[PDB]
């Protein structure tokens, strides 16, 4: 149980480290939404 | 000049609806008029 616990609870350490730098496919949904918007808007010219 | 109500504009042959208020930004002396990203006007100096 002790060894399990610490090898989760440094499992966790890792993810915020790392997630501390991986959010593509959050962050291009965001792109295409505001890069139509922006053709749409870019087009009336 | 009529600030802060909805007016149709004509500042120096540039047109258009809107209201006017006051900005924080500043142009560079020779500069009219501002753009955003989508090139719409986003503000405009007074010529007076
Ligand atoms: C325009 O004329 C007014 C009235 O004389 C004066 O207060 C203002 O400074 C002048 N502005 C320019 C840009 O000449």
């Amino acid at each position: 149980q002790k060894l399990i616990a610490n090898q989760f609870n440094s499992a966790i350490g890792k993810i915020q480290d790392s997630l501390s730098s991986a959010l593509g496919k959050l962050q291009d949904v965001v792109n295409q939404n505001a890069q139509a918007l922006n053709t749409l808007v870019k087009q009336l010219s | 000049l009529v600030k802060n109500k909805c007016v149709n504009f004509n500042f120096n042959g540039l047109t258009g609806t809107g209201v006017l208020t006051e900005s924080n930004k500043k142009f560079l002396p020779f500069q009219q008029f501002g753009r955003d990203i989508a090139d719409t006007t986003d503000a405009v100096r007074d010529p007076q």
